[PDB]
């Protein structure tokens, strides 16, 4: 009854950050030593808990959120951070408890001529609330006049493509990010460690 | 800090094709990163010449071309011209956050065929304000010579002078010739006590000399 | 259109700190990576630092040991490099550079545009303003000598930059006292000496000195 963290990290395809994928973990035992001992991760930052004792704790609800972002934007997946990705695509609460894991995926998500299948939200009316997902593709009115469904003067499409090319710098190369959120409620803690 | 190795200098006649090699490792060029070539004229900042390992920057003639294969890259110049004399640097990228931008060693490109030119020598005695400041300096300016290899000697009347001589190494002129200078520092007493002072420049076994007097 | 101008170079003591600035114009400043590279006198090029478009990610080589910091300011479209615990080996000409566009295939890989560069000289010696003297004489040679200054560099123009033909500025020499000296000459028609005045302008930025010298034919 091992927790299926394998199909999250080892998944062939990842989702866009604006449409970040979420997997629910329940009724299993999780061996976190497989994760924090593997040096295949560029960033591994845990808030409210360190990974070493994660094998001795039990939680009620675990969420694994997978997406792909820019390298120089991995710093934005953290509590109390501001920026395009944090404010408009994926927000973390200031009281976040859990881990953020990110690794370079240039060999998998980049292609010659540009990979444009990954999108991110550029504009929004208000900052994103934590863990809230917005997949609306309506025209963003940037001020005085409305848009009527067309772009142009102060009227832009909310989503923009990333354009991942393999010869780009580490700051432009794609990175795959998994956010493990641990939640303790007045509900039975179904996940545990060995 | 790793670098990319290039030949120290490459020369050729102004009708032939020359190549500059740029050897990298599996971490920079063999890792899938392209190579950029920069050209630095003497006394100026480097300029982007080639990007993408094959593409020419705006304003770059078709005589320049680039290529890369395996862990190496090459820059080819066809139809050498006198204006090509410069430093050429290759540059690539490393995924490791401790290295990133990796630069080449640098290659000095020179053209052969310009005729040997006798050096033009100008001699300047101490300026009246300098003697008013209780100092004396003799200035010798050498310009427009090829090859850039001259020897400077200073004569007081007819005897050699060794103390107080400061001479600069030959340097490239924008017209592809060479220039240099020499300075003789002395008190006004030595300047006045002698009838004449001579600056002599030897170049390819031929000497050109100038003379000045305190009169 | 693209213009990068560096400033702040000069003399700094060993173990001291300096701040180099680079003003950028002609392009959307907040859309490109910025870089600092350096070149020792007569040596090769060495990348020094890199900063992203948003300015929140900084990159340095391990050789610098984190005593260099790169920053950017979109309110002035300027790039700043702070150097700390400086040493003699850091004496070099420093260039600020703009990277390739994020749309291109080589974003954050090269240096598309370069600046004029500024000389940083780490020395225990003292900055000293130069002394300008004239050198007076068919054509005749007319010049002025800039003596006893430290550190490099110094620029020389003629007639406030109006005269460009026949000008020749020579590389400086290092005397035993530790002070530099160079000369600037120009060959001109002999008759024009009797009708036109000749002024040599000397600019020594490290000591913030500007000297205009009248060179007149004596006797
Ligand atoms: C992914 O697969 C490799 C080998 O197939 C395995 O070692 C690794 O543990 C897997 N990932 C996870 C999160 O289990």
């Amino acid at each position: 009854n091992l927790c299926p963290f394998g199909e999250v990290f080892n998944a062939t395809r990842f989702a866009s950050v604006y449409a970040w994928n979420r997997k629910r973990i329940s009724n299993c035992v999780a061996d976190y030593s497989v994760l924090y001992n593997s040096a295949s991760f560029s960033t591994f930052k845990c808030y409210g808990v360190s990974p070493t004792k994660l094998n001795d704790l039990c939680f009620t609800n675990v969420y694994a959120d997978s997406f792909v972002i820019r390298g120089d934007e991995v710093r934005q997946i953290a509590p109390g951070q501001t920026g395009k990705i944090a404010d408009y695509n994926y927000k973390l609460p200031d009281d976040f408890t859990g881990c953020v894991i990110a690794w370079n995926s240039n060999n998998l998500d980049s292609k010659v001529g540009g990979n444009y299948n990954y999108l991110y939200r550029l504009f929004r009316k208000s900052n994103l609330k934590p863990f809230e997902r917005d997949i609306s593709t309506e025209i963003y009115q940037a001020g005085s006049t409305p848009c009527n469904g067309v772009e142009g003067f102060n009227c832009y499409f909310p989503l923009q493509s990333y354009g991942f090319q393999p010869t780009n710098g580490v700051g432009y190369q794609p990175y795959r990010v998994v956010v493990l959120s641990f939640e303790l409620l007045h509900a039975p803690a179904t996940v545990c460690g060995p | 800090q790793p670098v990319l190795t290039q030949p120290p200098s490459v020369s050729g006649a102004p009708g032939q094709r020359i190549t500059i090699s740029c050897t990298g490792s599996s971490s920079n060029i063999g890792a899938g990163y392209d190579v950029h070539w920069y050209q630095q004229l003497p006394g100026t900042a480097p300029k982007l010449l080639i990007y993408g390992s094959s593409s020419r920057n705006s304003g770059v003639p078709d005589r320049f071309s680039g290529s890369k294969s395996g862990t190496s890259a090459s820059l080819a110049i066809t139809g050498l011209q006198a204006e090509d004399e410069a430093d050429y640097y290759c540059q690539s990228y490393d995924s490791s956050l401790s290295v990133l931008y990796t630069f080449g060693t640098g290659t000095k490109v020179t053209v052969l065929g310009q005729p040997k030119a006798a050096p033009s020598v100008t001699l300047f005695p101490p300026s009246s304000e300098e003697l008013q400041a209780n100092k004396a300096t003799l200035v010798c300016l050498i310009s427009d010579f090829y090859p850039g290899a001259v020897t400077v000697a200073w004569k007081a009347d007819s005897s050699p002078v060794k103390a107080g001589v400061e001479t600069t190494t030959p340097s490239k002129q924008s017209n592809n010739k060479y220039a240099a200078s020499s300075y003789l520092s002395l008190t006004p007493e030595q300047w006045k006590s002698h009838r004449s002072y001579s600056c002599q420049v030897t170049h390819e076994g031929s000497t050109v000399e100038k003379t000045v007097a305190p009169t | 259109e693209v213009q990068l101008v560096e400033s702040g170079g000069g003399l700094v003591k060993p173990g001291g700190s300096l701040r180099l600035s680079c003003a950028a114009s002609g392009f959307t400043f907040s859309s490109y990576y910025m870089n600092w590279v350096r070149q020792a006198p007569g040596k090769g090029l060495e990348w020094v630092s890199s900063i992203s478009e948003d300015g929140y990610s900084t990159y340095y080589p391990d050789s610098l040991k984190g005593r260099f910091t790169i920053s950017r300011d979109s309110a002035k479209n300027s790039l700043y490099l702070q150097m700390n615990s400086l040493r003699a080996d850091d004496t070099a000409v420093y260039y600020c550079a703009r990277d390739f566009s994020g749309h291109t295939a080589w974003a954050g890989t090269g240096f598309e545009y370069w600046g004029q560069g500024t000389l940083v000289t780490v020395s225990s010696a003292s900055t000293k303003g130069p002394s300008v003297f004239p050198l007076a004489p068919g054509t005749a040679a007319l010049g002025c000598l800039v003596k006893d200054y430290f550190p490099e560099p110094v620029t020389v123009s003629w007639n406030s930059g109006a005269l460009t033909s026949g000008v020749h500025t020579f590389p400086a020499v290092l005397q035993s006292s530790g002070l530099y000296s160079l000369s600037s000459v120009v060959t001109v028609p002999s008759s024009s000496l009797g009708t036109q005045t000749y002024i040599c302008n000397v600019n020594h930025k490290p000591s913030n000195t500007k000297v205009d010298k009248r060179v007149e034919p004596k006797s």
